[PDB]
C-alpha cells in the first residue's frame, strides 16, 4: 500500500522547503520559459 | 479613421452606419443598466448584518427574472432585425465593382463598360509622403462615386480575406470560389480606410483598404484616365 | 405559512417541555436564528427557563448574545428585549453579555 | 481545547453567528475546581459571583459574540502589499522599455503629427462628432 | 448496518428534497439529523463469515 | 511503489492531481505566450517579426488556455477530485480507462510544441481555416502537428466524458436521485455530454482539412468542388458547445463556493439551476453560425441566428440572479474564494452583455474581426472562467493537500490580479468599436494609447501568476495542517477529512429511500 | 443523438414534469410568439384564370355549388375572380 | 494580542501606496513612452501639401 | 472443446498478490517488457525525430 | 477552518527568499531572451 | 425611568430588500432618462444638424482645393 495523508498524496516531496522550492522553480520555470525560447529558435532558423 | 484616443465607433459615412451607431447606443445602455444593476445588488447583499439562512422559496421570483429578461431581448431584436433586413433591401445600383483580395493586397475591377483593374498596395512606412498615415495608405485608392448606390462584388485568388470599411459599415469575407455582395453608398466625399480582416498569413495587418469619394463627373474622367 | 402568534407559540411550547434535552435546545436555537425575525421576548423567555432546567448558564448568556445579533444595524431591539426580559434575568439569576464584560473584543 | 486530525469524524466546536450553540462544549475535560463550578451551577444562578459566570461561560464558549465578531487592520496590508507588487510591475515595464523595445515608428515625430492633423482635418475626418468636428474651420484653430 | 465503528449517513429529511444533509454515525447511543432530528443508531460488523 | 502509483493509476483522486498539475504547467506556458502577444503590441512597429510567428504565437496561446489549462484543471482536476467524493462513489466508473485520458494529455502537448519547432509553425488562429491552414499556404508539417495534438486532446476528452457520465448516472447511493446530487455534479455532468456530442464533429472536420492537405481530397477546395465554409460550420458546431464546456464546470464550482461562503446550506432555487444549465447546454448546439456572420449568408439565417443567440441569456441570467439571491441574508465569510466568486459574478455578467451585442448580426458586420470580440472573450475566459478556477482552487486546496494557504497573501493575489485583467481587457472594447482587427502584430497609430495601456495590464497579471506560485510554494513550506472544517453536513467531499484517505467510501454511505 | 441535457438515473413522474414546462411548453410560447409576429395579411396576388387551378368538375354539395367548404372571400377567388 | 496587521497595517499601506504612484508616474513620464494623445487643443496642425 | 474456466478461474484468483496483468504467469511479463520497451524507445526516438524536423536542411 | 499551528513555519526572511527565487525563475530566462531579441532578428 | 416602545421585530432583512430594489428602480430610470439625452438624443441632433444644410458639393470642393485627392486635383 502507499503512503497517506499531508504531503504524501502528492508526485513530489515537501520534506525540506528549500528543495522543493528548487522543483517547483524549475517546474514553473520551464513552462513559462519554453515559449521565449521557441521564439528564440524560430527567428534563428531565418 | 480612427483618431487618436477613440472611445466609440468611427463617424458614420452611409445612412447604415447611422442606423447601427443609434442601435448600438441603444443596446449599450441596456448593457450598462444591467451590468450596474448587477454590482449594486451584490454590493447590497454584501452590506448588512441581518440574516435569513433557512430555505427560500423560488417559484415567484423567477417570474420576475425570466419574464423581465425575456421583454429586454425583444427590445434590442426588434431594432436589431430592422436593420439587418434594411441592409437587405433590393436598392438597384448604378455602378458594380469587384475586388479581390491576395496575398497581401486587393485588386479591383470595374468592368460595366471598360475592363479596368488595378492592384492597391500598402504605402511601405519607409515611403509614406508628410502628413500620410503609417499601414493605412494605398497607391492606388479605389475611387468610387458618390452619394450613389454601389454593388460591391467581393472574393479572393488565394486565401480568405475579408475587405472592411468601418466608416461605411462594411465587412465582407473574401472567400475563393465565391462572389459574395454588399452596397457602398456614401454620403460624403473624402477618403475612407480599412483593413483585411480575416487572418491571412504573413502581412495580414498590411493590406489596407482605402476609398476616394469624389463627384460622379470625376468618376468618370478618372475612369476614362485609368484606362 | 402562519400568524406570527402561531409561530410564537409553537416555538414557545417547544421551549417550555418539561424535560425538553440539550440537544432539542440547541436545535431549537440554531434553527430560530436562520429566519428573518428577532425572536420574540416571549420566546426568549421559554428558552432561557429551558437552559434554567438543563442546569446551562453558559447557554442562557449566548442566547441573549444571539439576540442582539440577529437585530443587526438596530440598536433598539435588544434594549427592549432585554427591558422585557428583566424580571426572568433576575428570577433566574440571569446576568446579561454585558455584566459580564463578554461585549468586548 | 486540543484538536487532532484523525478527529474529523466527531463533532466538533466552532464559533458561528448563525449556530449560537456549538455540537460540543469547548472545554469537556474538568479540574477539581471546575467540575465543583458546574456542581454549583445546578443551584440558583443567582447565588454565582460574575468571575464565576464568566468561568462558567469560557468552559462552554472559546470566543464571545464581540470577539468572534471583530474587524481587522488585515485590509491595510492586502490593500498596501497589493500597491507594492503593482508598482513593482513599473519597474518590469521600465527594464522592457529600456532593453526591449526598440525605437517607435518616424511617424509619431512633432512634424510629422502636426502635418498629419492638418491633413486629417483636410479630408474631413470624423466631422460630424469625432475630430473635425472639434475644430473651428472659420476661425481657424480648435473650438474652444 | 456498519462493518466498522462508524458509518456516513445521509438524511433526506422531506421527500423531494434536494439538499442532503450528511454525518457520522458512531457506535452508541441513537443520534439525531442535525436538520430534521430523526434518529440513527448503528448496528456494527460481519458481512463476511 | 512511485511507478505504480503515479504512471499505473487506477485512483481518481491522484489521476485529478496529475490534471491539476499539468492545467498548471500548462497556465505558466500560456501566459507566457500572452505575454509575447502584448510585448508585440506594447508600441508602435514589430518587436518579433510578421504576422507569421505572431500568429503562431497567438494561435498556441490559446490552444494551450483553452485545450492544456481549462479543460483539464476543470475537468480532469475538479472534476476527478470531487465528483466521486461529492456522490459517494469509491472512484470512477472506468479507473483505469481514465488514466488514459490524463496521460494522453503530455503526447497532445508534445505535439503542439513540435508544430511550433517545425518550419514556421501554424499561425492560422486557433480555428485553423482553410485554405490558410491548407497544404500550398502552410506547407509543411506544422498544420499536421496541429491536427494531431487536436485528435489526441479529443480522445482524451471523449473517453474523460463516457466516463463522468457514466459515473455520475450509475454510482450515486441507491436512494439519491439525479435531483438530489450537488451542483457541481451536475455541472460535469452536462459539460460531459456536451464533449460527447461535439468533439466527433471537430475530429471529422480535422480530418478531412488532413485528407485535403495529404491525401489529395478536396472538402474545403473549390478546385475539386470544395467549400472553405464547410469547414467553417463543421469547426463552430463544435466551437460553440467548447465555449460553454469552458464555463459550465465554472458555474458549478461558483454555485458551491457562493453557497459555501454565505453560511447557506444551499444554493437558491436548486431546480432552477439545473434547468439553466440543461436549457444553457441545449441551446448550445443550435447557434454556431453567430461566428459566421460575414461571410455571406442568407438573411432569413442570420435573422434565426441572432435570435437564437440572445435566448440563452434567458437562462443563463437565472443563475446570476440565483447567485445573488444565495448571497441574499447569508452571514457572508470574506474568504479569498469568496472574493474570486464574486470577481466572476460581476465580470462574466459584462461578458455576457458585450456577447449579446454581438449576437446581432447587423451590429456584428462592423464589430466581427475586431478587438471588441477580444475583449468579450477574455471577460468570460480571463476573467469568468479563470476566477471560477482561481476560487475552486483556494477553496480546496486544504481538502487536496491537507494544508491550508495564507489567506493574506490570497487577498492580495486576487487584489493585483484583478487590477491586472480589468487594465488588459477594458480598454480593447474602445480598441475594437473603433475598428483595430484581430491577429494584427502591428496597428495604426491612432490606436496607440489602449493597445499600450492594454500591454501594461498584462505585466500585472504575470505579478499575479509568479505570485501565485510563491503562495502554494509557502502552503507546502509551512505545513499548516487542516483540523476543522464548517459545513460538512452540506459538503461532503469534506467528511473524510484533509486530505482523504486513497481509498474513500470502501462502506458506502447509508442513505433511506423513506 | 444524446440532446444536450442529462438525468437518465431514472426517467420518473417528475423528470417528465420537468420537460413539460422547462422544454415542451417554452417552446410552444417561443413558436406562438414566433407566429403571432410573423403573421399580418400578406397582399393577395393578381388572379389569373389558370385551368389547373379552382377545379369544377362537378358542384359542392353545399350552398351554390360554386364555393369551397372553407371559402375566404379575401383569398380565395371564384374560377371568374375574387368576389365583390 | 496584537496581530502583523496592527503591527505594520499602516506601514505596508503608507509605503506600498507611495512607492506605487512613485514608480509608475517616472514610467509614465520620465522614459520616453509614446501615449500617443489626441491632437485636440493640442497639436498647430501644420502645411503638409 | 472442454469448459476449463474453473482452472482459469483458480489460476486468477491464488492469493499470490500479482497485479491482473501479470498473474497469467511469465509470458504476461514478456510481452510487458516488449510493450513497454517498443513504446519508451519508440518515444525516445520521436523526440529525435522532433529534433531533427526542428532544423532546415535547407 | 481551523488548522494547526505551521510544522515548520516559514519566516518573513524565508518568505522573502522564497518570493525572490520564484520571481527570478519566471524573469531571468525571459528577460535573457527578449535583451538578445535584436542579436536573434539579424544574425 | 422611561420604558422603551416595542421595535418592529420580523422581517428587517427582507425589508431592506424591497427598499433598496425600489431605490435601484428609480435610479435605473433616471439613468436611462440622462443617457437618452447626453448621448441617444445627442447623437440624432448632431447627425441631424450636420446634414440639415450640407453641401457635399461644397464640401468636395474644399476637400479637393486642399489637394487630398488622387483622382481630382
Ligand atoms: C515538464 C516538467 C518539468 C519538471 C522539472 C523538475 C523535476 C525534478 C525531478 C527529480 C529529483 C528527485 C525528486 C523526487 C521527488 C520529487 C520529483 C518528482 O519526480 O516528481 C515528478 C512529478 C512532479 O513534478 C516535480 O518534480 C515538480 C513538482 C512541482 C509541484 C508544484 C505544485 C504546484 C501547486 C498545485 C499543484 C496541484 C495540486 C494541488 C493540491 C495538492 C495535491 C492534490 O511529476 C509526475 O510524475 C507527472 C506530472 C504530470 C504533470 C506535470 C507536467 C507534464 C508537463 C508537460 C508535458 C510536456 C510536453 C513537452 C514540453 C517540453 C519542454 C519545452
Ligand atoms: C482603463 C482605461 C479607462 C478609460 C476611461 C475613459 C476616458 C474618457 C475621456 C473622455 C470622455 C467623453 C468624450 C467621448 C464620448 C464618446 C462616446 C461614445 O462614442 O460612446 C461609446 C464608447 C464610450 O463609452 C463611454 O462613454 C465610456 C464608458 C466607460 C465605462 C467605464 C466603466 C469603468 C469601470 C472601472 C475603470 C475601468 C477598468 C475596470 C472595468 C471593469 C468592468 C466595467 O465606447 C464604449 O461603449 C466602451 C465600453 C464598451 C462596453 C463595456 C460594457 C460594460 C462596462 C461597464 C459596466 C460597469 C458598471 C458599474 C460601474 C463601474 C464599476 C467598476
Ligand atoms: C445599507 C446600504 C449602504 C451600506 C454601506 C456599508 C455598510 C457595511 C456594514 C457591514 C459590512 C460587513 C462587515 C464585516 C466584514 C468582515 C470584517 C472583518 O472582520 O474582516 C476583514 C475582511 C473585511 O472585508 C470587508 O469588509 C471589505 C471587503 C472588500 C472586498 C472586495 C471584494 C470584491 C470582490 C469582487 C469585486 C467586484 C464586485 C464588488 C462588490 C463589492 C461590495 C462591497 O477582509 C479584509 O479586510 C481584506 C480584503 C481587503 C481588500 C479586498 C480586495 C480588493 C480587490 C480589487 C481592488 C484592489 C485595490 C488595491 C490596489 C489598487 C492599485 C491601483
Ligand atoms: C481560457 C482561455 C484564455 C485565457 C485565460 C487568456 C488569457 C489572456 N489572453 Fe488570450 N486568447 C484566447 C484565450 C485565452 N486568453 C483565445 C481563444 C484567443 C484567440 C486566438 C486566435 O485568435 O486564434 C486569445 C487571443 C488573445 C489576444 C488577441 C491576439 C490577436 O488578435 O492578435 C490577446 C491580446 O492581448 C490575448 C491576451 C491575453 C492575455 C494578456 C491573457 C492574460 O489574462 C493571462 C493571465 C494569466 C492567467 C489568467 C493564467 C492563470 C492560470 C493558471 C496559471 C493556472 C494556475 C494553476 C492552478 C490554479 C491549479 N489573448
Ligand atoms: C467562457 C467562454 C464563453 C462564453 C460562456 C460565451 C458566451 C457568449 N458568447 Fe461568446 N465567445 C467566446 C467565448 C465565450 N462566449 C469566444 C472564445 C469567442 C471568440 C471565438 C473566436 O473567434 O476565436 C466568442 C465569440 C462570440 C461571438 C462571435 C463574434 C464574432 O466573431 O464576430 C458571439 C456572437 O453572438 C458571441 C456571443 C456570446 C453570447 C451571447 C454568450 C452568452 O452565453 C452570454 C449570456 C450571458 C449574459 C447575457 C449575462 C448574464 C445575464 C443576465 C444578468 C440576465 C439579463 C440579460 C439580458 C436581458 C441581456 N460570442
Ligand atoms: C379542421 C381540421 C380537420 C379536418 C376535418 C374537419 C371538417 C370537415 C368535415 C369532414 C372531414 C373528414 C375527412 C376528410 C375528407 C375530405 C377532405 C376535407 C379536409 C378539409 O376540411 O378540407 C377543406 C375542404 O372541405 C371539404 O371539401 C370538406 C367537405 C366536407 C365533406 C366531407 C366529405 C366526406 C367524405 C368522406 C369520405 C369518407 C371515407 C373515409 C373512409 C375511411 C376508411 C373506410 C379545405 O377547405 P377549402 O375551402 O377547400 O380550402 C380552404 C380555403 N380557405
Ligand atoms: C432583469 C433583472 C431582474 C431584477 C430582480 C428582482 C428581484 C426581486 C425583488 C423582491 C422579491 C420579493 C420576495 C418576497 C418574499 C418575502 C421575504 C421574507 O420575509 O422571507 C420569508 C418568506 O419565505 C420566502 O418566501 C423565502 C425567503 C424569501 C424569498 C425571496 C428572497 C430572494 C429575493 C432575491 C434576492 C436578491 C437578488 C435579486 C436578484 C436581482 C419569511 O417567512 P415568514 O415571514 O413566513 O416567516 C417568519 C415567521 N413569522 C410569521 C413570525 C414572521
Ligand atoms: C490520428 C490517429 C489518432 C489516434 C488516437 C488513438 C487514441 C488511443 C489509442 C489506444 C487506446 C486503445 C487501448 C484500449 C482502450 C479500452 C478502454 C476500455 O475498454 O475501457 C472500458 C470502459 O469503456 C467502455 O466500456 C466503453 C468505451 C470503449 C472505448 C474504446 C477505446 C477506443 C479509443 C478510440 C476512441 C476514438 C473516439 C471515437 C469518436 C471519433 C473498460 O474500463 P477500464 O477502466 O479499463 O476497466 C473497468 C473494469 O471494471 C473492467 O473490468
Ligand atoms: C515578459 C516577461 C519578461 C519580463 C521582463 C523581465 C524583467 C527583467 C529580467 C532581467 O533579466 C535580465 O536582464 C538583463 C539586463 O538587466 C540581462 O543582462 C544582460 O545584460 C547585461 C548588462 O547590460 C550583461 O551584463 C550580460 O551580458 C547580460 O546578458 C539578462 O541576461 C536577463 O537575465
Ligand atoms: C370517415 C369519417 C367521415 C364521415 C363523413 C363526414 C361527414 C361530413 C359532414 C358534412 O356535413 C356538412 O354538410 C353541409 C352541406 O349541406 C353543411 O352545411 C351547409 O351547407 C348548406 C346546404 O346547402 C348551406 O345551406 C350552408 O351555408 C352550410 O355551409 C355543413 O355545415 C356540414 O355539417
Ligand atoms: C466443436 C464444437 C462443438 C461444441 C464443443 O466444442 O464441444 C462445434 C459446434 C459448432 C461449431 C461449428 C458451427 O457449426 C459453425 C461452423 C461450420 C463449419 O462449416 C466450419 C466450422 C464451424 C465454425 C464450427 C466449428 C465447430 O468445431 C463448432 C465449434
Ligand atoms: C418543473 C421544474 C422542476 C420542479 C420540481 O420538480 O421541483 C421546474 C424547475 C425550473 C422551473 C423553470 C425555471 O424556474 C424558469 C422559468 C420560470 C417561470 O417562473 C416559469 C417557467 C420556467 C421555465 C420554470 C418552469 C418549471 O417550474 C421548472 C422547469
Ligand atoms: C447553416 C446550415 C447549413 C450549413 C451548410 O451550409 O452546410 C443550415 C441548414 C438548415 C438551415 C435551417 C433550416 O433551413 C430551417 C430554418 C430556415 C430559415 O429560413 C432560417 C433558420 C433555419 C433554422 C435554417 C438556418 C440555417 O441556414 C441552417 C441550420
Ligand atoms: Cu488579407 Cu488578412
Ligand atoms: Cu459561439
Ligand atoms: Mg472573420
Ligand atoms: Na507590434
Ligand atoms: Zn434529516
Amino acid at each position: 500500500h502507499y503512503e497517506e495523508g499531508p504531503g504524501k498524496n502528492i508526485p513530489f516531496s515537501v520534506e525540506n522547503k528549500w528543495r522543493l522550492l528548487a522543483m517547483m522553480t524549475l517546474f514553473f520555470g520551464s513552462g513559462f520559459a519554453a515559449p521565449f525560447f521557441i521564439v528564440r529558435h524560430q527567428l534563428l532558423k531565418k | 479613421m480612427a483618431y487618436p484616443m477613440q472611445l466609440g465607433f468611427q463617424d458614420a459615412t452611409s445612412p447604415i452606419m447611422e442606423e447601427l451607431l443609434h442601435f448600438h447606443d441603444h443596446t449599450l445602455m441596456i448593457v450598462f443598466l444591467i451590468s450596474s444593476l448587477v454590482l449594486y445588488i451584490i454590493s447590497l447583499m454584501l452590506t448588512t448584518k441581518l440574516t435569513h439562512t433557512s430555505t427560500m422559496d423560488a417559484q415567484e421570483v423567477e417570474t420576475i427574472w425570466t419574464i423581465l429578461p425575456a421583454i429586454i431581448l425583444i427590445l434590442i431584436a426588434l431594432p436589431s432585425l430592422r436593420i439587418l433586413y434594411m441592409m437587405d433591401e433590393i436598392n438597384n445600383p448604378s455602378l458594380t465593382v469587384k475586388t479581390m483580395g491576395h496575398q497581401w493586397y486587393w485588386s479591383y475591377e470595374y468592368t460595366d463598360y471598360e475592363d479596368l483593374s488595378f492592384d492597391s498596395y500598402m504605402i511601405p512606412t519607409s515611403e509614406l509622403k508628410p502628413g500620410e498615415l503609417r499601414l493605412l495608405e494605398v497607391d492606388n485608392r479605389v475611387v468610387l462615386p458618390m452619394e450613389m448606390t454601389i454593388r460591391m462584388l467581393v472574393s479572393s485568388e488565394d486565401v480568405l480575406h475579408s475587405w472592411a470599411v468601418p466608416s461605411l459599415g462594411l465587412k465582407t469575407d473574401a472567400i475563393p470560389g465565391r462572389l459574395n455582395q454588399t452596397t457602398l453608398m456614401s454620403s460624403r466625399p473624402g477618403l475612407y480606410y480599412g483593413q483585411c480582416s480575416e487572418i491571412c498569413g504573413s502581412n495580414h495587418s498590411f493590406m489596407p483598404i482605402v476609398l476616394e469619394l469624389v463627384p460622379l463627373k470625376y468618376f468618370e474622367k478618372w475612369s476614362a484616365s485609368m484606362l | 405559512h402562519e400568524t406570527d402568534e402561531e409561530f410564537d407559540a409553537r416555538w414557545v411550547t417547544y421551549f417550555n417541555k418539561p424535560d425538553i434535552d440539550a440537544w432539542e435546545l440547541r436545535k431549537g436555537m440554531n434553527t430560530l436564528v436562520g429566519y428573518d425575525l428577532v425572536p420574540e421576548p416571549k420566546i426568549i423567555d421559554a428558552a432561557l427557563r429551558a437552559c434554567r432546567r438543563l442546569n446551562d448558564f453558559a447557554s442562557a448568556v449566548r442566547i441573549l448574545e444571539v439576540v442582539k445579533d440577529k437585530a443587526g444595524p438596530h440598536k433598539e431591539i435588544y434594549p427592549y428585549v432585554i427591558q422585557e426580559l428583566r424580571p426572568t434575568l433576575n428570577e433566574l439569576g440571569i446576568s446579561t453579555p454585558e455584566e459580564l464584560g463578554l461585549d468586548k473584543v | 481545547s486540543v484538536v487532532k486530525s484523525e478527529d474529523y469524524a466527531l463533532p466538533s466546536y466552532v464559533d458561528r453567528r448563525d449556530y449560537p450553540l456549538p455540537d460540543v462544549a469547548h472545554v469537556k475535560n474538568l479540574s477539581a475546581s471546575q467540575k465543583a463550578l458546574k456542581e454549583k451551577e445546578k443551584a440558583s444562578w443567582s447565588s454565582l459571583s460574575i468571575d464565576e459566570k464568566v468561568e462558567l461561560y469560557r468552559l462552554k464558549f472559546k470566543e464571545s459574540f464581540a470577539e468572534m465578531n471583530r474587524s481587522t487592520n488585515e485590509w491595510k496590508t492586502v490593500v498596501g502589499a497589493a500597491m507594492f507588487f503593482i508598482g513593482f510591475t513599473a519597474l518590469l515595464l521600465i527594464w522592457e522599455k529600456h532593453y526591449v523595445y526598440g525605437p517607435i515608428p518616424h511617424t509619431f515625430e512633432e512634424e510629422w503629427v502636426a502635418k498629419q492633423t492638418k491633413r486629417m482635418l483636410d479630408m474631413k475626418v470624423a466631422p460630424i462628432q469625432g475630430f473635425s468636428a472639434k475644430w473651428d474651420y472659420d476661425k481657424n484653430e480648435w473650438k474652444k | 448496518p456498519s462493518i466498522t465503528n462508524k458509518r456516513i449517513v445521509g438524511c433526506i429529511c422531506e421527500e423531494d428534497n434536494s439538499t442532503v444533509i450528511w454525518f457520522w454515525l458512531h457506535k452508541g447511543e441513537a443520534q439525531r439529523c442535525p436538520s430534521c432530528g430523526t434518529h440513527y443508531k448503528l448496528v456494527p460488523h460481519q458481512l463476511a463469515h | 511503489m512511485f511507478i505504480n502509483r503515479w504512471l499505473f493509476s487506477t485512483n481518481h483522486k491522484d489521476i485529478g492531481t496529475l490534471y491539476l498539475l499539468f492545467g498548471a504547467w500548462a497556465g505558466m506556458v500560456g501566459t507566457a505566450l500572452s505575454l509575447l502577444i502584448r510585448a508585440e503590441l506594447g508600441q508602435p512597429g514589430t518587436l518579433l517579426g510578421d504576422d507569421q510567428i505572431y500568429n503562431v504565437v497567438v494561435t498556441a496561446h490559446a490552444f494551450v488556455m483553452i485545450f492544456f489549462m481549462v479543460m483539464p484543471i476543470m475537468i480532469g482536476g475538479f472534476g476527478n477530485w470531487l465528483v466521486p467524493l461529492m456522490i459517494g462513489a469509491p472512484d470512477m466508473a472506468f479507473p483505469r480507462m481514465n488514466n488514459m485520458s490524463f496521460w494522453l494529455l503530455p503526447p497532445s502537448f508534445l505535439l503542439l510544441l513540435a508544430s511550433s519547432m517545425v518550419e514556421a509553425g501554424a499561425g492560422t488562429g486557433w480555428t485553423v481555416y482553410p485554405p490558410l491552414a491548407g497544404n500550398l499556404a502552410h506547407a509543411g508539417a506544422s498544420v499536421d502537428l496541429t491536427i494531431f495534438s487536436l485528435h489526441l486532446a479529443g480522445v482524451s476528452s471523449i473517453l474523460g466524458a463516457i466516463n463522468f457520465i457514466t459515473t455520475i448516472i450509475n454510482m450515486k447511493p441507491p436512494a439519491m436521485s439525479q435531483y438530489q446530487t450537488p451542483l457541481f455534479v451536475w455541472s460535469v455532468m452536462i459539460t460531459a455530454v456536451l464533449l460527447l456530442l461535439s468533439l466527433p464533429v471537430l475530429a471529422a472536420g480535422i480530418t478531412m482539412l488532413l485528407t485535403d492537405r495529404n491525401l489529395n481530397t478536396t472538402f474545403f477546395d473549390p478546385a475539386g468542388g470544395g467549400d472553405p465554409i464547410l469547414y467553417q460550420h463543421l469547426f463552430w458546431f463544435f466551437g460553440h458547445p467548447e465555449v460553454y464546456i469552458l464555463i459550465l464546470p465554472g458555474f458549478g464550482m461558483i454555485s458551491h463556493i457562493v453557497t459555501y461562503y454565505s453560511g447557506k446550506k444551499e444554493p437558491f432555487g436548486y431546480m432552477g439551476m439545473v434547468w439553466a444549465m440543461m436549457s444553457i447546454g441545449f441551446l448550445g448546439f443550435i447557434v454556431w453560425a453567430h461566428h459566421m456572420f460575414t461571410v455571406g449568408m442568407d438573411v432569413d439565417t442570420r435573422a434565426y441566428f441572432t435570435s437564437a443567440t440572445m435566448i440563452i441569456a434567458i437562462p443563463t441570467g437565472v443563475k446570476v440572479f440565483s447567485w445573488l439571491a444565495t448571497l441574499h441574508g447569508g452571514n457572508i465569510k470574506w474568504s479569498p474564494a469568496m472574493m474570486w466568486a464574486l470577481g466572476f459574478i460581476f465580470l462574466f455578467t459584462v461578458g455576457g452583455l458585450t456577447g449579446i451585442v454581438l449576437a446581432n448580426s447587423s451590429l456584428d458586420i462592423v464589430l466581427h474581426d475586431t478587438y471588441y470580440v477580444v475583449a468579450h472573450f477574455h471577460y468570460v475566459l480571463s476573467m469568468g472562467a479563470v476566477f471560477a478556477i482561481m476560487g475552486g482552487f483556494v477553496h480546496w486546496f486544504p481538502l487536496f493537500s491537507g494544508y491550508t494557504l495564507n489567506d493574506t497573501w490570497a487577498k492580495i493575489h486576487f487584489a493585483i490580479m484583478f487590477v491586472g485583467v480589468n487594465m488588459t481587457f477594458f480598454p480593447q472594447h474602445f480598441l475594437g468599436l473603433s475598428g483595430m482587427p484581430r491577429r494584427y502584430s502591428d496597428y495604426p497609430d491612432a490606436y496607440t494609447m489602449w493597445n499600450t495601456i492594454s500591454s501594461m495590464g498584462s505585466f500585472i497579471s504575470l505579478t499575479a501568476v509568479m505570485l501565485m506560485v510563491f503562495i502554494i510554494w509557502e502552503a507546502f513550506a509551512s505545513k499548516r495542517e487542516v483540523l476543522t472544517v464548517d459545513l460538512t453536513t452540506t459538503n461532503l467531499e469534506w467528511l473524510n477529512g484533509c486530505p482523504p484517505p486513497y481509498h474513500t467510501f470502501e462502506e458506502p454511505t447509508y442513505v433511506n429511500l423513506k | 443523438a444524446s440532446a444536450a441535457k442529462g438525468d437518465h438515473g431514472g426517467t420518473g413522474a417528475r423528470t417528465w414534469r420537468f420537460l413539460t414546462f422547462g422544454l415542451a411548453l417554452p417552446s410552444v410560447a417561443l413558436c406562438t410568439l414566433n407566429s403571432w409576429l410573423h403573421s399580418g395579411h400578406r397582399e393577395r396576388p393578381a388572379f389569373i384564370p389558370y385551368h389547373h387551378l379552382r377545379i369544377r368538375t362537378k358542384p359542392f354539395s353545399w350552398g351554390d355549388g360554386n364555393h369551397t367548404f372553407f371559402h375566404n372571400p379575401r383569398v380565395n377567388p371564384l374560377p371568374t375572380g375574387y368576389e365583390k | 494580542a496584537p496581530d502583523f496587521h496592527d503591527k505594520y497595517g499602516n506601514a505596508v499601506l503608507a509605503s506600498g501606496a507611495t512607492f506605487c504612484v512613485a514608480v509608475w508616474v517616472y514610467m509614465a513620464t520620465q522614459i520616453g513612452i509614446e501615449w500617443n494623445p489626441s491632437p485636440v487643443g493640442r497639436v498647430t496642425p501644420k502645411e503638409w501639401r | 472443446f472442454e469448459n476449463r474456466v474453473a482452472e482459469k478461474q483458480k489460476l486468477f484468483q491464488e492469493d499470490n498478490g500479482l497485479p491482473v496483468h501479470l498473474k497469467g504467469g511469465a509470458t504476461d511479463n514478456i510481452l510487458y517488457r516488449v510493450t513497454m520497451t517498443l513504446c519508451l524507445g519508440g518515444t525516445l526516438y520521436s523526440l529525435y525525430c522532433l529534433g531533427w524536423a526542428s532544423f532546415p536542411h535547407k | 477552518i481551523t488548522a494547526k499551528p505551521a510544522k515548520t513555519p516559514t519566516s518573513p526572511k524565508e518568505q522573502a527568499i522564497g518570493l525572490s527565487v520564484t520571481f527570478l525563475s519566471f524573469l531571468l530566462p525571459a528577460g535573457w531572451v527578449l535583451y538578445h531579441l535584436d542579436n536573434y532578428k539579424k544574425s | 425611568s422611561t420604558a422603551l416602545a416595542k421595535p418592529q421585530m420580523r422581517g428587517l432583512l427582507a425589508r431592506r430588500l424591497r427598499f433598496h430594489i425600489v431605490g435601484a428602480f428609480m435610479v435605473s430610470l433616471g439613468f436611462a432618462t440622462f443617457y437618452k439625452f447626453a448621448v441617444a438624443e445627442k447623437r440624432k441632433k448632431a447627425y441631424a444638424d450636420f446634414y440639415r444644410n450640407y453641401d457635399s458639393m461644397k464640401d468636395f470642393e474644399e476637400m479637393r482645393k486642399a489637394g487630398i485627392f488622387q483622382s481630382a486635383k
